[PDB]
């Protein structure tokens, strides 16, 4: 399903990924943590090719997607992404944000799209906001809407790039809960987060990254209670 | 002699005729410069390297080079080819061309000003570049561009005074006319300045207000 | 007739002379326009209402009104007062005044552009507005200002072509001179435009390059 | 020492402070908490008059400072302020950042100032950065440098406006530690923070603000375990 194979990424002289490998299968919840600038988000963003590796390859469902020999749109249809800064469409209403892509990408019938959308709004607790514009929403509301929007394309895996890090503290739980609910429903997920509670509670697997490399990984209990590596223990001691 | 503004009053219709001419000149020039400008920008977005090159060269040359020289190049420089284009078509052409380059830049920059997150989200949801552009990016780019077009017009009002030197009967030319009958240059020039100023203020208020409305 | 750029070659000393004159004009005006501009800005910062009012009115009127009209106002408009100021001093005066307004704005904005936190920290440490200004804000405003001054100059090169209509022998005026002896307007205008372009590119390259070192 | 008396603040149509009163005596560590937009930082900034109350008065050392009948600079000499976004002077080296105000405001001799600065740098663990420029420092180092700088003016109270909110997680502790040390040394402090651990560890008093009002206050354990008010409870439940 997801196979990132020995990738490197550089932005100019800045080396960000230095040979990283990640495999994730259906139903896993994989959580990536580590100090700032360690490359977490860049790895995440290689998976749906919002970043292009300098070397190495990324395969989805067994087909290489960074060889220029594939339709990248169909790929991104399967691989959803939730952004730290929401990236809601400001000129579109809540429902419209949700239904835009199904109607334009999948060619869904509009009544059907509207019904999908109301279901998703109802799920993330935003039904009474269906005709509001993003501006009128709180951070929590914005991220919940974005999540609904990504779910509307019914992807097989959801990527979350630090989805609560730009939220006020009173606003974090409500997004994390929605994330947890998705995990409890078997959604395959790769989450980059600074919220260790989420990793502990619903991660099936936790990846610790430092200086552009994966330095240790294992189950939540392994990383948070029995970490073998020194860098891991250090990071955790500063964070917890 | 000594200053006499009251003597100037009877010449009101000439100022008004000049003012009206600056407007007509500028509206028409900017209007054409926008349509042309949109077209030029589209070319610079073309993947076909020669075309992007041509649009880039066009823009660079026109913006890096004086409007006056372009005017004279059209008016004077074309005579020797058996061309006798009026002062008006010369002016409109020059201004529309100059304006077209500046507008092409305005457009490119209005697009570049929408947060890249919008495009990223659009694509991440499976939308192609075309769909992201039509449904997400362009509608926002436009709201960036309109106020800078509005500002382009205001700048071109001042710019248009330059067709006076070519003998076009704009607002600035009037001062020659009046002095030929009054021997006074100062007073009609002051009056002309006042008019340009009031025009500038008026349109600045109006645009800003429209801007405040977006 | 038909185009003949070779015939134009012999007029090189005129082109070069026009160029040097465009340089001389723009430099002097911009230089004066800066000193004036600085002075105008200081006035707009005065707490004394009349002075700030005058600086604002000066700035607003000059920027909100065509350079041509200012040129002619000085040149033609002063004659009836028994004034016969040369083309050079007319151009220099007009350009320096115009530039003074735009430069005044540039300064105000270079100051407004340093993060207000800097002033907040300066003042929080007990510093007066004056001390905060001298040791913290102005040194940074300056780095905001220098690149926009450099840009003003580049713009003024193009702008100065307008003293040709007053009969000053700048780079643009040459096309008249040359045509008087060749009956050709086209080719010398192309050549002059080209010179303006190359000048624009040269100074643009330098300036940005200057900006990067600065920041 | 500090007496904020029934103050109000509006930014245009936005009512931020709606009648707030705060008293702090020498040696207290007061911590202000609450949901975003409740007015915490604005209250904080009324104390050294970086904001001006629309109504109400603020007295420091028993003299009113928002009636224009005082030398405000000398007031701010006594009341230090530490900023969320550091506000280091970029063109000045570390030592220069520190010694700037004493030399120019207090007229201290340059050698004396230099010695003060090296003591403070050693204290906050930044001695090896004395000649470095802010651009070369990490977030933690920046905030510790700003703290050294404020201390160099030897104030009688220190104000902290969310001093770790812009720090990466691995970077929070080192700043909090410096703060705690100051608390253990009797420094009078008013801290607006999202880090409840600081209040727990060294706070004398916790102030809870909601919608431009102080709705509840008490000792940290009172607020964190026995909050009387419903808003306090709601906020804490989204936050703890
Ligand atoms: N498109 C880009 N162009 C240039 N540089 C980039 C780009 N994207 C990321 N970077 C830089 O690459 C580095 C790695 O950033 P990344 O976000 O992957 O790290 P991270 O471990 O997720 O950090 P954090 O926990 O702070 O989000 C950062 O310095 C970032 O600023
Ligand atoms: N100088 C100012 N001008 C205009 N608006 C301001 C100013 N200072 C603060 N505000 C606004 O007043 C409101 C109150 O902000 P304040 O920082 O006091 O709340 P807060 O409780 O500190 O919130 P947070 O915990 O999110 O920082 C904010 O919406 C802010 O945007
Ligand atoms: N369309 C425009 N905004 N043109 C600006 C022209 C600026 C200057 N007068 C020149 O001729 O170079
Ligand atoms: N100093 C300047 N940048 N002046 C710009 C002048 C713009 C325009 N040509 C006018 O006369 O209004
Ligand atoms: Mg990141
Ligand atoms: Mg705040």
């Amino acid at each position: 399903m997801i196979f990132v194979n020995d990738v490197y990424k550089n932005f100019g002289s800045l080396e960000v990924l230095k040979g990283v490998t990640l495999k994730v299968n259906k139903g896993e919840v994989v959580v990536i943590i580590g100090p700032s600038g360690s490359g977490k988000s860049t790895l995440l963003r290689c998976i749906n090719l919002l970043e292009e590796p300098t070397k190495g390859e990324v395969f989805i469902d067994g087909v290489k997607i960074n060889n220029g020999k594939v339709n990248i749109n169909k790929v991104r249809q399967k691989v959803g992404m939730v952004f730290q800064h929401f990236n809601l469409f400001p000129h579109l209403t809540a429902i419209e944000n949700i239904t835009l892509a199904p109607v334009k990408v999948k060619k869904m019938n509009k009544k059907e799209a509207e019904e999908l959308a109301v279901d998703l709004l109802a799920k993330v607790g935003l039904l009474d906001k269906k005709d509001q514009y993003p501006i009128k929403l709180s951070g929590g509301q914005k991220q919940r809407l974005a999540i609904a929007r990504a779910l509307a394309m019914q992807p097989e895996v959801m990527l979350f790039d630090e989805p609560t890090s730009a939220l006020d503290p009173e606003m974090v739980k409500e997004v994390l809960n929605v994330m947890k609910q998705l995990a409890n429903e078997g959604m395959t997920m790769v989450v980059v987060t600074h919220e260790m509670g989420f990793a502990r509670e619903v991660g099936d697997r936790v990846i610790f990254m430092d200086d552009g490399v994966i330095v240790e990984e294992g189950t939540p209990e392994e990383i948070f209670y029995r970490a073998k590596n020194e860098r891991t223990r250090e990071f955790l001691s500063k964070i917890l | 002699m000594t200053v006499d503004f009251l003597s100037m009053v009877k010449y009101t219709p000439l100022f008004i005729s000049g003012l009206i001419m600056t407007l007509k000149l500028t509206f028409l020039a900017v209007t054409i410069g926008v349509l042309m400008g949109l077209f030029i920008a589209l070319m610079k977005m073309s993947s076909i390297k020669p075309i992007k090159l041509v649009a880039s060269s066009y823009i660079e040359v026109i913006r890096g080079t004086p409007l006056l020289v372009q005017l004279l190049l059209i008016y004077n420089g074309l005579m020797q080819f058996g061309m006798n284009i009026p002062a008006f078509t010369a002016g409109v052409s020059a201004l529309a061309i100059n304006s077209s380059a500046y507008v092409a830049e305005i457009i490119r920059a209005g697009i570049q000003a929408v947060d890249p997150g919008q495009n990223e989200a659009a694509r991440s949801l499976g939308m192609t570049h075309a769909m992201a552009m039509r449904y997400v990016i362009i509608p926002q780019a436009i709201k960036n561009i309109l106020p800078a077009l509005g500002n382009e017009f205001i700048v071109m009002l001042k710019e248009s005074a330059i067709v006076s030197v070519i003998g076009f009967a704009d607002l600035t030319r009037q001062a020659d006319i009046i002095q030929s009958v009054t021997y006074r240059y100062f007073e009609p020039y002051i009056i002309i300045a006042a008019i340009y100023f009031v025009m500038t203020l008026t349109f600045s208020k109006l645009l800003s207000l429209f801007e405040r409305r977006l």
